[PDB]
């Protein structure tokens, strides 16, 4: 199926006594696998099959990377404030990685957000940056003229995060490759006088990834369909559902497998 | 840009040796190599930003410390012979990107168990040969450094006062004296060439100078002969008809 | 732009009175980063409650987990309260008895 | 492990073209550099390669092939400073360097008009020394090391008179042995058969 590799940086100006300056945490598709702050000063394992299967060197050189990292947020940040001319508590955010589809095409992203908003968006296929304003524009420029680091950048998008998430993929296969279908059930009940609620629910699936949707005899899909977000339960599972009112049928997709309920 | 500190010395085994090193390129980055004869240069310590520092491949017997973005010493705490090496300092805007590093000088640190086979070199000018002349109309001149150690020394000619360096070639390194010792002194060459007219002006002085990079004045001596201090010595000739 | 947070609260099972199970409340879609989130028992704080670490979206907000094991009656009501910079005072999520 | 390799050292003559292949085996990859240094001198950034081709900046062009896992410096129409040590280094998966051991360029000069000789020199104060100058031969010639340790040979050394437009290889060879003589101090060596000795 679908696999992705994230690394996310979050930088915070004048933090509450509480929140740290900076956090770093990585991702295998929606598992932690990573995790460094400010506070700590050490990247440490967020999963078993990562913390057992990367020797104690892993750690220690990307904590020097990671103060290193930590300490350029901070002053990329200030400037970005300065060109803003704005004071408080503001945020910078980074997030970089890889997909690989099961199809087998890959995917490569990196991309900066201000205070939780766009700013700065690579594409590797163009080795530009797309600029959401005029600050950014100003930031873009810089970057642009650095032909090498831009290579760099494609070159650990599209060969080192697709190896690192083929790596990381077997580590935690046990969990990652698994497969735990959806049980699913539908319920009827008339809500306001007149009109009968169909609700379709899923619970108990990994991966999250799943499709489901209503569709009226025989086959057209109809019409104003509400639908559930996918909720994690907690024990490494997910939940969700889709809803509709008045032959009906719910049709769920999950992990090659089809299933329909006719109401 | 990037500064080391000092860039020769002697030491005696068992003291304690800081080397310093300074950057004003506000480069986040700084790196401790060491270089020797037959390998690649080896990391022994480095720093991605201030406050914090990491072992390279050989820490052992070396320390770092960075409070402050400018500045990376490297301390010996007791050195031993075989930290006798060649040491890099470099620097990069950023670590582990693409920005080039920026090396300094950087410095040659010879560590002896005994100060006492410390020896600055003997100078000698050896006049163009007369069938040289008369076969070529050039004129070689020889300079030879001999009988020191450590073999940091460096040459230059002199002519009428002022350094040349045309017609010049010096061997890039001194040969061994005791090929088969550990501790063999050094011989240089060198050869100064010019035209027959030229030689054969008298008023035109030549001058072998070799810088000697020897002892400083915090080490100890007490042998008879005179202290093997950083010193120049030179020789020369005057042209003849 | 801030982003005030989601708040859902949810069975892990589907719930019976009397059942043991566990109750979930998913903090999610908020920025900035900082946020305080409890689990209300008949409106006292319950103290043995599991939490997930800050999480990272790629539409730049953040999210979260917190849950704790609990036995569903019909007496007893369950919420999930909630804090943060976009909110004047806490909002207090009652768990739906639903589902 | 991780292995970079590059050869100790390459010879090859003045006006022409050499290159100096890197091999790297490594885990991943970041980024392959190549330095100069001079012999007694820094190393100083020449290139940067991380995406297949060949990029030209002077007389130096560094080329890299991601699949075949090798990079070359190319110098064209060499000049006698490029005689330096060549250093590659390729930046790992953890963004580490990695450093070859270097490559020596050695440059013959192009003798336009070689007259092979040895000459004996004297000293210029005193006191029966005498060095032996073994000069002007031209670039194909070797000079082989002493065989008794107290007698010294040189390694052969280019020296470039500017204003002429002249350079001449040579070696110096000496000792203070009772039976020394110029004559037969580069008897190790194939020097060539016209070679004047006075
Ligand atoms: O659709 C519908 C079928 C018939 C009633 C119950 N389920």
């Amino acid at each position: 199926r679908t696999h992705s590799l994230r690394y996310f940086r979050l930088g915070v100006s004048d933090p509450i006594h509480g929140v740290p300056e900076f956090i770093s945490v990585g991702y295998v598709d929606s598992h932690p696998i990573t995790t460094y702050d400010s506070v700590t000063r050490q990247k440490e394992p967020r999963a078993p099959w990562m913390a057992e299967n990367l020797a104690p060197d892993h750690w220690e050189r990307y904590t020097q990377l990671l103060r290193g990292w930590q300490q350029m947020f901070k002053v990329e940040l200030k400037r970005l404030q300065r060109h803003y001319n704005h004071s408080g508590s503001h945020t910078y955010q980074r997030m970089i990685g890889c997909e690989l589809l099961e199809d087998g095409s890959t995917t490569g992203f990196l991309q900066y957000a201000y205070d939780g908003q766009d700013f700065l968006i690579f594409n590797k296929d163009t080795l530009s940056w797309l600029a959401v304003d005029n600050v950014a524009h100003t930031i873009k420029q810089a970057w642009e003229a650095n032909q090498h680091e831009l290579l760099y950048q494609k070159n650990w998008l599209e060969e080192e995060c697709i190896a690192w998430l083929k790596r990381f993929l077997e580590y935690g296969k046990d969990t990652l490759q698994r497969t735990e279908p959806p049980l699913v059930r539908v319920n009827r009940k008339e809500t306001f006088p007149g009109v009968t609620a169909l609700f379709c629910k899923a619970h108990g699936f990994y991966p999250p990834e799943i499709y489901m949707t209503w569709m009226k005899n025989g086959e057209e899909i109809v019409q104003e369909i509400d639908y559930g977000d996918i909720l994690p339960s907690g024990d490494g599972t997910y939940q969700a559902w889709a809803s509709i009112e008045l032959l009906y049928s719910c049709h769920v997709e999950h992990s090659g497998v089809h299933m329909v309920l006719q109401v | 840009g990037i500064t080391q500190a000092p860039t020769s010395q002697i030491l005696a085994a068992g003291r304690r040796m800081t080397l310093r090193c300074t950057q004003d390129m506000r480069h986040n980055a700084m790196y401790w190599y060491r270089q020797d004869l037959g390998l690649g240069l080896r990391l022994i310590h480095y720093s991605n930003t201030a406050g914090t520092t990491g072992k390279g491949e050989v820490p052992d017997g070396y320390s770092v410390s960075r409070a402050n973005t400018d500045d990376f010493p490297l301390t010996l705490a007791s050195a031993v012979p075989s930290q006798t090496s060649v040491y890099f300092c470099a620097s990069s805007e950023a670590g582990g990107n693409t920005g080039e590093l920026f090396f300094g000088e950087g410095s040659r640190l010879t560590v002896l168990e005994d100060l006492k086979n410390v020896f600055p070199p003997e100078v000698a000018v050896f006049e163009p040969s007369e069938a040289e002349i008369s076969h070529t109309q050039k004129a070689t001149l020889v300079c030879l450094a001999t009988g020191f150690y450590p073999d940091h020394v460096e040459l230059s000619w002199w002519v009428n006062g002022k350094e040349v360096h045309s017609g010049v070639c010096t061997d890039p390194q001194p040969l061994k004296e005791q090929p088969a010792l550990n501790d063999s002194r050094y011989a240089l060459s060198s050869r100064l060439r010019v035209s027959a007219t030229f030689w054969q002006n008298p008023r035109n002085h030549f001058r072998c100078q070799v810088q000697f990079y020897g002892l400083s004045e915090n080490d100890e001596w007490t042998q008879d002969r005179a202290k093997p201090v950083t010193q120049i010595v030179s020789a020369e000739a005057w042209g003849r008809a | 732009i801030q982003r005030t947070p989601k708040i859902q609260v949810y069975s892990r099972h589907p719930a019976e009175n009397g059942k043991s199970n566990f109750l979930n409340c998913y903090v999610s879609g908020f920025h900035p980063s900082d946020i305080e989130v409890d689990l209300l028992k008949n409106g006292e704080r319950i103290e043995k409650v599991e939490h997930s670490d800050l999480s990272f979206s790629k539409d730049w907000s953040f999210y979260l987990l917190y849950y704790t094991e609990f036995t569903p009656t019909e007496k007893d009501e369950y919420a999930c309260r909630v804090n943060h910079v976009t909110l004047s005072q806490p909002k207090i999520v009652k768990w739906d008895r639903d589902m | 492990g991780q292995n970079i390799d590059q050869p100790t050292e390459m010879t090859a003559t003045e006006g022409a073209i050499v290159q100096i292949n890197c091999t790297y085996q490594t885990s991943g990859f970041n980024g392959l550099f190549w330095y100069q240094q001079h012999a007694g001198e820094a190393p100083t950034f020449l290139s940067y390669n991380v995406l297949d081709g060949l990029e030209e900046k002077g007389r130096f062009s560094s080329f890299l092939s991601r699949s075949k896992g090798y990079s070359y410096l190319l110098l064209k129409e060499l000049q006698m400073k490029d005689s330096a040590s060549y250093l590659c280094a390729v930046m790992d998966s953890n963004y580490q360097l990695i450093w070859g051991a270097g490559t020596k360029l050695i440059i013959k000069p192009d003798i336009q008009n070689p007259d092979p000789a040895v000459y004996q020199l004297r000293d210029s104060k005193s006191s029966d020394k005498s060095v032996c100058l073994f000069t002007d031969f031209d670039s194909q010639t070797n000079v082989s090391q002493s065989k008794d340790s107290d007698v010294y040979i040189t390694d052969k050394c280019v020296l470039d008179m500017r204003s002429m437009d002249f350079k001449s290889n040579s070696a110096v060879a000496w000792s203070n042995k009772s039976d020394f003589a110029c004559a037969n101090a580069f008897n190790n060596s194939i020097i060539p058969e016209d070679t004047f000795f006075p």
